[PDB]
């Protein structure tokens, strides 16, 4: 049966119900049209599901919505404060750290997380900080840099 | 002013950042499965559990009463419309719904249609189905054999095919170029010859977005909209159209934001199909989505190719003759996207950037138990199979000469001044300059410092580990195109581009091609920038809905720059000649007397009366000149002269962990050539991205099946995909050597990194065992795979 | 990708949790960091009909030191061993070790306890529970008890645990000064399971080895505790002859599965070099 | 206006002109139609999108 | 009516259908392949009903 | 706010509405049936015509809440599984509509007219269907829509 939830996504109350198995990547992409997060694998490797949820990174394919009842999640849609784009969009919008823009949005949201874990990461620490994320594009070369790139912006 | 309005304009030449980023970076793309219509249900498929046998009984009951089940098809709803089969780009036709046998293992057998994805996956479980195994057939030689069992029973009785006569039931095609006696008898007496086999492993593209569709036929207005994951979604609706018997003009495909494609959305695939029927037959739209593992199972393979390669020369290294014979495993069906005249692709290419007087190839595809396929993954048409055999058997050939591996290359390379060349397969290559690319790489990389580095550790017994140099010196052939060689069922191989210009001076651009992230909307923007004189940010640029788009070919074998780069520019011009017309005349001057100067026509001698296309723009709309039709527009379809022949020199160093066996790549160092760049940091992305692919390739990917023809290691738990801790770091250097023929002298590049980086690999591995007599290893170079080798050679720790 | 249908249940006491495992039996599942579960559930592997998510119990968290012993809750995710101060102070190896579990976003939801009880011989803590000499905290309707780590391990997903009790906490010995640690995993990738692991635990006393547990990953169904290992090391001076006696104790004991990570004679060659690998690393690093 | 046939006959045209119940999708149809034989019904005409 | 017959023998023709396949196949020498146009017209004079 | 429950062309739709909320506005607004339309605020045009319990109404002059236990027909209901009703191929075949937007109205109208008058004359007709207004097409070609259906409906 449906569980009545209320899960607060990029600072909005979000209240639904949803059965239990309900994964949190399609109650985001399914119920609130937040298609931002995507869906590249059924094994938990790829990392383009991540989301922030109440203050770490998680594959969001991986929890369950129903687990989410009163929590704080942010997707790639809530990164942009007022339409200026966070240090982590802008870094890789400016080093080209995309191209088919499908990974992205858990490279954004993950890179958002780490540069707070690790505000001055060196590349060793930005690929390992990183590892959880798929890409099938940009061989992650300029992915790094557009790590390197918001880590400084964050810092001025 | 002439200098800061050019640059302004960022145009050609430029490294402009993206237009397509902004949405991207805010999640605002717009892909398959982020497509929500009203009335839309969810289709899954009922996959096959063995790799061959009849199917004796299909339960739908359990599924259908279900709640949220709408429906449950099988082949037998498929029939009717003459569905349950379709035809391929390789002129063989497929399964689309499993009729009265299975062929390959995941293969679909039926279809539900639900109420959402949950209950669509619940409704598959439900569905029960009965099947008679009968014997698997893995291996292309068994295959062949008298007493192996018939796999298509569809075609029993023909005795030729789609290319050419068939010998055995499982016997697909033999194709061959290059001429047969003469290089036969090169080989029947050259002083130094040898010979190699090699496996190029069955690989996938695995692109991060599955493929799927959201298919909608309308029966109020009669009309068919799809939005689908293809890479040629003009091609996608003539095909559909003549399937389904709606009129063209009422067929709408629209491939909207793809993540990623790599060769593996070029077909159609059943499921598409299949959504589309099931949309016809409810009336409303369906969407079908599949799942990684269903992607890398049964979508479109890449390679598979038993090769053969053999070697003729004299005593200093000087190649005589090549001779190449291969057996191609294309499964079950034969779906291989190909031109319908190259079965082969353009395999006939592996003379590669030697100059070598006598060559002969001989293909031949067999059919086995598993998914279609082939041609995919960056491999501009059997290209990265042409150019792994030639590189691999020049390193035979040096190895056995006892000559250095860059000496041997610079000695057989086609000189410069031997462009255009024609190499002994027909191929006319347009331009190149392969010793200077040569030269920058080894003095880049220090060769000579390396070679004394690896001549060091292989003398001290006891080192740690083995040190390996791969050279691979690689001429693609891009831009699928000249009509009378190159068709797609049937339509030649050209591409558009159809330019509008507003009055106010910014204007909107559409190409029959179709990006799946390679920069488009940026790089199409910037080739119109300088031709026309209005910065490429107001230049927007489409692509994909076959309803707004002129008609094209779509995207694959790096096409888009060749072909689409050529319609651009000269839709472009023919809006210049008319703007130039029109300058004269507000100038009052003859057309002649005018300058283009970056934005502008400008009088000679006169700096002060000119004409921007701004000026020009708002005159087309406001009063056309006598003689002139009102506007300001152009539509170009380009039929290409000629392919365009990029090359590259690639390096890699790798340091073998004799203890593991594991490989770790010290230093890969590409320089690559595909004339005049139009986009210097796109450029750069799609090599690292190439690079990837190929360490991918070469150092972990694979797709074995076991005795009972089980796909095994169809999952990202075993399918390899480095993540940025695997993935070197890649230094990428180039030269300018442009097209001849191309209107901007820009040749396709994207594919070069796969092509050339794969053998690389293999020849740094290779040449790390090189100095015990090792030749060839087959790739995956795996640690467990290397270690076995280690230990068979007495290298082990 | 779409698990089959369950019945979600969150208590917040370990004691009504096994109320609600004694209830509903074997149909249902005790739901910690999902991350072995849930992608099981997802490909149905498995189909409980009911999942008991236990992240809401307070006592089955937190890091604490009870004199000489570290106390870690089950339900500490992977992450947060390796940034606990007093982990890194007392179980360096855990610290260092868990940095090689799967990613950034599985360690923030993955858990110590999940990893042990999962039983699979590709997970790390197993081995590295029996090299640290931990002790397993279980609680069901008639109390609790505690077992070691060596012998809780006795198949392929099958552990000491009954199937109503919740694994409450780990016990673990902190290093005394100047013990050596060490985890060598070969893997083909990051966020893979080992193709052949061994974790070491010693302990030095002038040039002599006076303390030392072997612990090997994914080379049997189950981690493998390398008894004749230690007893080729055990108060004997620290040789090269030595350490190829352990290597070649540990891969006498070998009994790998063949699979897409290699064959039984590869992953039995490698146990044996993160063997030799580890007893180097270990001795290296006792003071 | 524009004009555009496919491969298999049929053909899509737009002009800059707006209809507004006057029945341009079908008069415009039946020119074309004459003009190059192809049968109106599936010549199917649009207006109004500026893009 | 929707064909191009040759003056005499009425068996010898080609459909506007033909036409466009061929179109799209093999744009005969000098020609672009497809089969499409674009028109502004700027009227000589207004139309008089009456 | 007032629950109710609707039956919109032949399926329940229990909903919860704001007393003021014309009919109209719930039908287009909250279910997405835009095939009634707006014309006016008067209550002159008949745009918003629908059937409800039998009887032609103009919704924007009825409330929602006024439709608990209601049966109410729009356009989008009128065809039987895609085969047209009589009074939509009257219309298409006699041209008795243009810009088609008092089209929804004059159809949900000619078929109630036809069951309360199955054989109407032409002032029957045009006096039948005076409470809906039309711009285009001159009301000439509607009244031979109707007499279509008429026909079609005897048949
Ligand atoms: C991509 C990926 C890579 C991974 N790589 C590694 C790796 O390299 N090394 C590694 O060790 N692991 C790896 N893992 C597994 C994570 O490390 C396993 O997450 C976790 O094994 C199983 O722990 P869990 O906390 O998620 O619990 P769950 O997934 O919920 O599984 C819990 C299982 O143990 C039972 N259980 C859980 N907690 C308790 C408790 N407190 N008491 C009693 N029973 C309990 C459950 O009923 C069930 O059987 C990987 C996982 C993924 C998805
Ligand atoms: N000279 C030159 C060249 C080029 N460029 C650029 O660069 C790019 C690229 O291009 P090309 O080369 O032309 O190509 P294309 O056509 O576009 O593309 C295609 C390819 O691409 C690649 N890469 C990629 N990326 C991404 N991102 N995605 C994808 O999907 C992909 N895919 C892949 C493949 S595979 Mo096939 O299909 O197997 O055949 S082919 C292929 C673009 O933008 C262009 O413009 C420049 O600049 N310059
Ligand atoms: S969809 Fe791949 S890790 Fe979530
Ligand atoms: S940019 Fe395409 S997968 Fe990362
Ligand atoms: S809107 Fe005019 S009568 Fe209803
Ligand atoms: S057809 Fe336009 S108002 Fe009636």
């Amino acid at each position: 049966a449906k569980k009545i939830i209320t899960v607060n996504v990029n600072g909005k109350a979000q209240e639904k119900a949803v059965e239990p198995r309900t994964l949190l990547i399609h109650f985001l992409r399914e119920e609130l049209n937040l298609t931002g997060a995507h869906i590249g694998c059924e094994t938990s490797h790829c990392g383009a599901c991540t989301v922030d949820i109440d203050g770490r990174s998680v594959k969001s394919c991986t929890h369950l919505a129903v687990q989410c009842d009163g929590s704080e999640v942010l997707t790639v849609e809530g990164l942009a404060n007022k339409g200026v784009l966070h240090a982590v969009q802008e870094g890789f919008y400016k080093e080209h750290g995309l191209q088919c823009g499908f990974c992205t949005p858990g490279m954004l949201m993950r890179a958002y997380r780490f540069l707070q874990e690790n505000p001055n990461p060196t590349e060793a620490e930005i690929r390992m900080g990183m590892t959880g994320n798929l890409c099938r594009c940009t061989g992650y070369q300029n992915i790094v840099k557009a790590v390197q790139y918001a880590a400084r912006k964050l810092q001025e | 002013d002439a200098e800061a309005r050019e640059l302004a304009l960022a145009g050609m030449g430029a490294s402009r950042l993206r237009k397509e980023d902004a949405r991207f970076i805010q999640g605002k793309g717009n892909y398959v499965d982020d497509i929500k219509m009203p009335g839309m249900l969810h289709m899954d498929i009922v996959r096959a559990p063995i790799a061959h046998g009849r199917i004796k009984k299909i339960h739908k009951d359990a599924a259908l009463a279900m709640p949220g089940v709408h429906a449950v098809l099988t082949a037998e709803d498929l029939k009717p419309l003459k569905l349950h089969w379709m035809p391929t780009l390789a002129g063989d036709v497929a399964a689309v719904l499993a009729d009265e046998k299975v062929h390959f293992q995941m293969q679909e057998v039926a279809i539900v249609i639900a109420d959402d994805r949950y209950i669509a996956a619940d409704a598959v479980e439900a569905v029960k189905v009965e099947y008679d195994e009968l014997p698997v057939v893995i291996d292309p030689i068994d295959a062949l054999k008298p007493d192996a069992p018939v796999l298509r029973e569809d075609l029993a009785g023909k005795t030729s095919g789609a290319h050419g006569p068939r010998e055995h039931h499982n016997h697909i095609f033999t194709w061959g170029a290059g001429d047969k006696a003469a290089t036969d008898a090169v080989f029947a007496n050259a002083p130094v010859t040898v010979s190699q086999h090699m496996y190029y492993p069955r690989v996938h593209p695995c692109p991060l977005e599955t493929c799927g569709c959201v298919a909608s036929f309308d029966p109020i207005k009669g009309d068919l909209t799809t939005y689908i994951t293809s890479q040629a979604p003009h091609v996608v609706r003539t095909v559909v159209s003549m399937l389904s018997g709606i009129p063209e003009s009422k067929v709408r495909i629209v491939s909207p934001d793809i993540g990623g494609g790599f060769g593996n959305k070029v077909g159609i695939y059943p499921g598409y199909v299949c959504a589309i029927v099931a949309s016809i037959v409810l009336g409303r739209p369906v969407k079908w989505v599949e799942d990684r593992v269903e992607n890398i199972s049964t979508t479109a393979f890449a390679r598979d190719y038993h090769m053969d390669g053999e070697l003729a020369a004299t005593p200093d290294g000087k190649i005589l003759g090549l001779r190449v014979n291969v057996v191609a495993d294309h499964g079950a069906f034969d779906a291989c996207a190909d031109p319908t005249k190259f079965p082969a692709g353009l395999f006939h290419i592996c003379s590669g950037s030697y100059d070598i007087p006598r060559a002969h190839c001989s293909v031949k595809g067999v059919y086995t138990n598993k998914a279609p396929g082939g041609v995919a993954y960056r491999c501009s048409f059997r290209v990265t199979e042409a150019v792994y055999l030639i590189e691999r058997m020049v390193d035979v050939l040096a190895q056995k000469l006892n000559m250095d591996k860059a000496e041997i290359r610079a000695k057989n390379f086609i000189r410069k001044e031997q462009f255009p060349y024609t190499t002994q397969f027909g191929f006319e290559y347009d331009s190149g300059d392969y010793h200077t690319a040569l030269k920058k790489v080894l003095d880049a990389v220090d060769y000579p410092a390396l070679r004394a580095e690896q001549a060091a550790r292989r003398a001290d017994p006891n080192s740690p580990t083995l040190m390996g140099i791969g050279l691979v010196t690689f001429t693609e052939v891009v831009g699928a195109g000249p009509s009378k060689m190159c068709d797609i069922l049937g339509v030649g191989m050209f591409d558009s581009c159809e330019i509008r210009i507003h009055p106010t001076g910014s204007a909107i651009a559409r190409m029959g091609t179709i990006t799946q992230g390679q920069g488009h909307q940026t790089t199409y923007a910037q080739i119109i920038a300088t031709e026309l004189g209005i910065p490429s940010e107001v230049i927007q640029v489409e692509e994909g809905d076959t309803s707004t788009a002129p008609y094209g070919l779509g995207t694959y074998g790096s096409r888009s720059t060749p072909v689409a780069g050529a319609a651009i520019a000269l839709a472009a011009r023919k809006i210049h000649a008319k703007a130039r017309k029109i300058a004269a005349h507000m100038l009052e001057v003859n057309e002649n007397d005018l300058d283009w100067e970056v934005d502008r026509f400008k009088v000679k001698g006169d700096d002060s009366k000119f004409k921007t296309m701004a000026d020009i723009a708002w005159q087309a709309y406001h009063q056309p000149p006598a003689g002139l039709e009102p506007g300001l527009e152009a539509v170009h379809y380009y039929d290409p002269p000629n392919f365009t022949y990029p090359f590259g020199i690639y390096l890699c160093v790798v340091d073998i962990d004799r203890a593991t066996g594991e490989t770790k790549v010290r230093r890969f160092y590409a320089l690559d050539d595909c004339g005049t760049r139009i986009n210097p940091m796109i450029i750069e992305g799609q090599i690292h991205g190439g690079l990837t692919e190929g360490y991918a390739v070469a150092m972990g990917q694979q797709m074995p099946f076991d005795a009972q023809g089980n796909l095994l290691g169809n999952t990202l738990m075993d399918y390899f995909l480095p993540t940025a801790v695997e993935t070197p770091h890649w230094e990428t250097d180039h030269t300018v050597t442009p097209s001849p023929h191309h209107p901007i002298g820009a040749k396709g590049v994207a594919e070069s990194p796969h092509v050339g980086s794969i053998p690389t690999f293999t020849a740094a591995v290779v040449d790390a065992f090189a100095h015990v007599g090792v030749t060839h290893l087959d790739m995956p170079h795996t640690s467990y795979r290397v270690w076995k080798s280690l230990k068979e050679h007495n290298l082990a720790l | 990708m779409i698990p089959p249908r369950f019945e979600y249940h969150a208590p917040k006491s370990v004691g009504e949790a096994v109320a609600l495992l004694g209830q509903l039996g074997s149909d249902a599942k005790l739901l910690a960091g999902g991350h072995s579960l849930l992608p099981m559930m997802k490909l149905r592997f498995a189909q409980p009909e009911h999942l008991i998510d236990i992240n809401r119990i307070p006592e089955l968290r937190g890091i604490r030191e009870e004199g000489s012993t570290v106390v870690i809750g089950a339900m500490t995710v992977e992450n947060d061993l390796i940034s606990s101060p007093i982990v890194q102070a007392r179980l360096p190896l855990l610290a260092e070790a868990a940095k090689l579990i799967a990613d950034p976003q599985v360690r923030n939801r993955g858990t110590i306890g999940g990893d042990i009880a999962h039983g699979d011989p590709g997970n790390d803590h197993p081995a590295l529970s029996i090299a640290v000499e931990a002790h397993f905290v279980l609680e069901g309707p008639n109390g609790r008890r505690t077992v070691p780590a060596d012998g809780f391990f006795l198949g392929t997903y099958m552990t000491l645990l009954e199937e109503n009790e919740v694994m409450v906490e780990i016990r673990v010995p902190a290093f005394a000064q100047g013990t050596g640690w060490a985890y060598e995993k070969l893997k083909r990738k990051t966020g893979d399971w080992a193709t052949a692991g061994c974790a070491v635990v010693m302990r030095k006393s002038g040039n002599t080895v006076s303390h030392i547990r072997i612990a090997l990953t994914n080379v049997a169904p189950t981690a493998l505790r390398a008894e004749a290992a230690e007893a080729a090391l055990l108060g004997k001076a620290f040789t090269k002859e030595a350490v190829q006696a352990a290597a070649d104790a540990a891969i006498a004991i070998c009994e790998p599965a063949e699979d897409l990570r290699g064959d039984a004679d590869y992953k039995t060659a490698m146990a044996g070099q993160m063997v030799k690998r580890a007893l180097n690393a270990a001795w290296a690093r006792c003071a």
